[PDB]
C-alpha cells in the first residue's frame, strides 16, 4: 500500500498539473508543453514566491492586480487560482 | 615477417572475440564437473591427508586435467573479454570525457573534485596523440579550439590538447620530401603511443568486469593448489545464468532494506539483553551439572552473543533456551520480556524480510 | 518585466524579436529574479503576473529541508485530500513555509588520500609494465623470432596478456597496501 | 494401467487420487500457483543446493571437529569426515532443522574457531533457512497474485 | 483483493456520476463542475 501510494503521487504529478489540473495531453500538443507549463507559468514555487512577495510588500505600493489577489487572499477566496483554465486555453485562437 | 606477425596477431584476436562468451559457458561446465568430482574426497589419518577415493580408478587424473583445462579456460576466457569488451569500455570512455571537454569544458572551465578517479585519470588522454582512437568524432580538438581559443587563450588550449602549432603551417609551406619504411624498429616503438596506452591500461584495470575475470583467473589458479578453491567459480552462476537474476533480483531489489532490517534486529536484540544483563541475569545458567556453572549473562558481550547467536534462531525465542521462571517474583515481567521477545524479533522482523522480498518480486 | 510581458501577450511580433535578441543580456540577467504566475483576474479572464523573486528567498526554497517539506505536502494532499480543500491546503503550507524561509535567513548571518594512493599505484604499476617496451632490448625477441614459427607467436601473443594480468595483480596489490597503510 | 496393477496389488489405487488435479477445476486455482512458477522454483532449489554446497565445502576444510553425531565416547559417528556424507548431512538436517546446521551440530564455545563458526552459522540461518525459504514463498504469493 | 476492491470503488465514485455515468472531465470545464454535478443536479440521495 506505502508503495502504491506513492507510484500514485508521481503518477498524479506527472500527469497532471498541481494549479490547474488540465492533463498532461492537452500541453503535450507543443513539444516539452506540459515541463513549459509546469516549471514557467503554473509553477507552484512561483505561487509561493508571489504570496511572500505580497505580503512583504507595502499594501498602498500594490498595483491592480496585486490589491485584487491581496483582497482575496485576506478574505480566503481562491478563485484567482486558475481551475480548468489557462493561457493558452483562454487565447487559443490568438496564439496558435 | 610484418604482414605475418599483424595478421596472425589479427587473426588470433578475432578468434577469441568471436568465441569468448562459449568460453564463459565452458569455464562454468568445467567447474560444476570439477566439483561435482570434489564432492568424493574423503579425510584420511595427526597427519591430515584430503585424499580422492574413487572405485573406478580415473577419476583423479580426470580431475588433474580438468583443473588444467579450466585454468586455460580461464586465461583465454581474458584474453577474449580484452578482444571483445575492451573496446566499447574504450569506446564510451572517449565519447564520455570529449563530450565533457567540449560541452562542459571539464579541464578548462572547471576541473574534477579530487576525489573522482575517472576524472583524475582522464587527464592523460587529453594530451595524447591517439585520441579518439575509437570514438568517430577526430574533430574533438578542433571543436574545443573554437569554442574556448578566444576566452582562455588559443596557445593555453592546444597545450592542454596536446597540438602544435609550427608544425602544420612548416609542412604548408616550403618542405622536402624522402620515402622512409615504417618497418624500422625504432619507427614502430616510438609510433606505439605510450601515454595513450598506459591510459588505456588504466582504465581497462579499473574496470569492473576485467577485475571479475582476473578473480575468477587467481581462483582457478589457487585451484591447483588446493582443489577446493574450485568451488569458488560456483559463484558464477548468477553472472552467467539471467534465469538466476529473476530470483537474485528479489533479494537485491531491497538490498539496503534488508541490511537496515538486520541493524534494527541487532539494536533491539541489544536492548533485551540489556534488559536481561540488568534484571534476569540467575536465568542464564546453561550448564546440566551444578559442580560449576556456565552462566552466559555474567558478562555483557557474551549476553549479547547469546542473545544474537541462539535466540533469535530459536523458534520460540530466547524463552526456548533460557529456563522456566515459574515460582518467581519476577515471573510476570519474564513472561513479558519473553513473549514480546517472541513477537518483535521471531514474528515481526522476519516478516518484515519477508514482505521486502515479495514486494521486491512484486 | 515590460519586455516579457510584451513578447508574451505578443508572440508573432519580429520588430519586437529584434528587441528581445537587443536586451537578451538584461533578460538573462534577470531571468532567475523574474516570477510569473496565472491568475483569473477582475475581468473573468487569466491573466500573467510578473514579480520579483528574491536571491535568499530562492536560496531558502532550494534548501533541502525545505524540499523535504514540498515533498511531504505532496504526498499528502495527493494521497490524503480533496479538490476542494487542495488550495487552503497549499496556502497553509505556503505561510508555513515562508515562516520558516525568512527564520532561517534571519539566523543565517554572518577520500581524496584514497583516490590519489589508487592513481599512484596505476601510474606506478603500469610504468612498471612499460619500463620492458621502454628498455627497447627486444632486439633479443627479434633475433629469436627470426625463424617464423606459429609456436613462438602464439606464446608470444599469450605472455603479453599473461604480464598484462601480473601487472593488475601487482596493481591490486599495490591498492591494497596503501589501503592498510591510510587506515593505520 | 494402474487400476490393472490394483488388482494385484491394492494399494496401486492410490495413485487414482492424483487425478483430483486433472479433474476439479477448483484444485486448479491452488495448484497454479505453484505450477506458474515452477521453473522459478527448480531454480530456487538448485541455488539452496549450491550455497549448500558450499557450507559444506567449508565446513569440511574447517570445522570437521564439529560433526561428531555420537552421544557414546566409544564410536565416533562423524559425519563431516566424507565430503558427499557431509553433504548429505547438511542437506537433510540442517536446511529442515528451524534454526540451521547450528542447531544440530555441538557447542562452539571455548575453542579458537568460535568467531568464525558463529558466524557460519549465523549466515547459513539467515541466507537458507530465511531468505531462500522465503524466497519460495513470495514465488507463490506473486503468482497468485 | 480486498483493497484494491475499495480502491475501485473509490475510484469509481470519484471519477464517474453514479447516476448517467459521464466523466469527471467533462463537467471539470467548469471549476468545481463535478462536485455540482454530483450535489445539486444528480445526487442519489436527491432521488431517494
Ligand atoms: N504546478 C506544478 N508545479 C511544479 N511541478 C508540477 C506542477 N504540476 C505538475 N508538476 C510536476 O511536478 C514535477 C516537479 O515535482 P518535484 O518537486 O517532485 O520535482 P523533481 O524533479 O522530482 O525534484 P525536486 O524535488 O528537486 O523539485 C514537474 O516536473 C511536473 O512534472
Ligand atoms: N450521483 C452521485 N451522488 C452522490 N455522490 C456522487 C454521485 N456520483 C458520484 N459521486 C461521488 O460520491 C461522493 C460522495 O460519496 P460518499 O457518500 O462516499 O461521500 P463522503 O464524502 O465520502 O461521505 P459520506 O459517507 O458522509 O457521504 C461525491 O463527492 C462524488 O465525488
Ligand atoms: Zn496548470
Ligand atoms: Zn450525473
Amino acid at each position: 500500500e506505502l508503495r502504491d501510494q506513492q507510484e500514485q503521487v508521481k503518477e498524479d504529478m506527472e500527469t497532471k498539473c498541481f494549479i490547474c489540473g488540465i492533463g498532461n495531453d492537452y500541453f503535450d500538443t507543443v513539444p516539452h508543453g506540459f515541463e513549459t507549463h509546469t516549471l514557467q507559468e503554473h509553477n507552484l514555487a512561483n505561487y509561493l514566491f508571489f504570496l511572500m512577495y505580497l505580503i512583504n510588500k507595502d499594501e498602498t505600493e500594490h498595483t491592480g492586480q496585486e490589491s485584487y489577489v491581496w483582497k482575496m487572499y485576506q478574505e480566503r477566496c481562491w478563485e484567482f487560482f486558475p481551475a480548468g483554465d489557462c493561457f493558452r486555453k483562454q487565447y487559443e485562437d490568438q496564439l496558435n | 615477417f610484418w604482414k605475418k606477425i599483424i595478421a596472425y596477431q589479427q587473426k588470433l584476436l578475432n578468434y577469441f572475440a568471436r568465441n569468448f562468451y562459449n568460453m564463459r559457458m565452458l569455464a562454468l561446465f568445467v567447474a560444476f564437473a570439477i566439483n561435482f568430482i570434489l564432492l568424493f574426497y574423503k579425510v584420511s589419518t595427526i597427519a591430515v591427508h584430503y585424499v580422492l577415493e574413487e572405485s573406478s580408478g580415473y577419476m583423479e587424473p580426470t580431475l588433474r586435467i580438468l583443473a588444467i583445462l579450466h585454468t586455460v579456460i580461464s586465461f583465454f576466457c581474458i584474453i577474449g573479454y580484452y578482444c571483445l569488451k575492451v573496446p566499447l569500455v574504450i569506446f564510451k570512455r572517449e565519447k564520455e570525457v570529449a563530450r565533457k571537454l567540449e560541452f562542459d569544458g571539464l579541464y578548462i572551465t572547471e576541473q574534477p573534485s579530487e576525489d573522482d578517479i575517472k576524472g583524475q585519470w582522464d587527464r592523460l588522454v587529453i594530451n595524447t596523440q591517439s585520441f579518439p582512437n575509437n570514438y568517430w568524432d577526430k574533430f574533438v580538438k578542433r571543436k574545443v579550439m573554437d569554442k574556448y581559443g578566444e576566452f582562455y587563450g588559443r596557445d593555453r588550449i592546444s597545450e592542454l590538447l596536446g597540438m602544435d602549432k609550427a608544425a602544420l603551417d612548416f609542412s604548408d609551406a616550403r618542405e622536402k620530401k624522402k620515402p622512409k619504411k615504417d618497418s624500422s624498429l625504432s619507427a614502430v616503438l616510438n609510433s606505439i603511443d605510450v601515454k595513450y596506452q598506459m591510459w588505456k591500461l588504466g582504465v581497462v584495470f579499473t574496470d569492473n568486469s576485467f577485475l571479475y575475470l582476473a578473480w575468477y583467473m587467481t581462483m582457478s589458479v589457487l585451484g591447483h593448489y588446493n582443489n577446493f578453491f574450485f568451488a569458488a567459480h560456483l559463484l558464477d552462476i548468477a553472472m552467467g545464468f539471467k534465469t538466476l537474476r529473476t530470483i537474485l533480483s528479489s533479494v537485491t531489489h531491497n538490498g539496503k532494506q534488508l541490511v537496515l532490517t538486520v541493524g534494527l534486529l541487532a539494536v533491539v536484540v541489544y536492548l533485551y539483553t540489556v534488559v536481561a544483563f540488568n534484571f534476569f541475569r540467575k536465568f542464564y545458567n546453561k550448564s546440566e551439572d551444578g559442580d560449576t556453572p556456565d552462566m552466559k549473562c555474567d558478562d555483557m558481550l557474551t549476553c549479547y552473543m547469546f542473545h544474537m547467536y541462539v535466540g533469535v534462531r530459536a523458534g520460540g525465542g530466547i524463552g526456548d533456551e533460557i529456563e522456566d521462571p515459574a515460582g518467581d517474583e519476577y515471573e510476570i515481567y519474564r513472561i513479558i520480556f519473553d513473549i514480546t521477545f517472541f513477537f518483535f524479533v521471531i514474528v515481526i522482523l522476519l516478516a518484515i524480510i519477508q514482505g521486502l522480498i515479495i514486494d521486491a518480486f512484486g | 518585466v515590460l519586455l516579457t510581458n510584451l513578447s508574451e501577450h505578443m508572440p508573432n511580433d519580429t520588430r519586437l524579436q529584434t528587441f528581445l535578441e537587443l536586451a537578451e543580456s538584461v533578460l538573462n540577467y534577470f531571468q532567475p529574479f523574474l516570477g510569473r504566475i496565472e491568475i483569473m483576474g477582475s475581468a473573468k479572464r487569466i491573466e500573467r503576473v510578473y514579480f520579483e523573486i528574491s536571491e535568499s528567498s530562492r536560496t531558502q526554497w532550494e534548501k533541502p529541508q525545505v524540499k523535504e517539506s514540498k515533498r511531504q505536502f505532496i504526498f499528502d494532499v495527493v494521497n490524503e485530500g480533496g479538490e476542494k480543500e487542495k488550495m487552503e491546503l497549499f496556502v497553509n503550507f505556503c505561510e508555513d513555509t515562508i515562516f520558516e524561509m525568512q527564520l532561517a535567513a534571519q539566523i543565517s548571518e554572518s577520500s581524496i588520500l584514497t583516490v590519489r594512493s589508487a592513481l599512484f599505484a596505476l601510474r606506478y604499476n603500469i610504468l612498471t609494465l612499460m619500463r620492458m617496451l621502454s628498455l627497447k632490448s627486444l632486439k633479443k625477441q627479434m633475433k629469436k623470432v627470426k625463424k617464423m614459427t606459429v609456436k613462438d607467436m602464439v606464446t608470444a601473443f599469450f605472455s603479453s596478456y599473461w604480464s598484462i594480468f601480473m601487472t593488475l595483480l601487482h596493481f591490486v596489490a599495490s591498492v591494497f597496501r596503501g589501503f592498510f597503510r591510510i587506515i593505520c
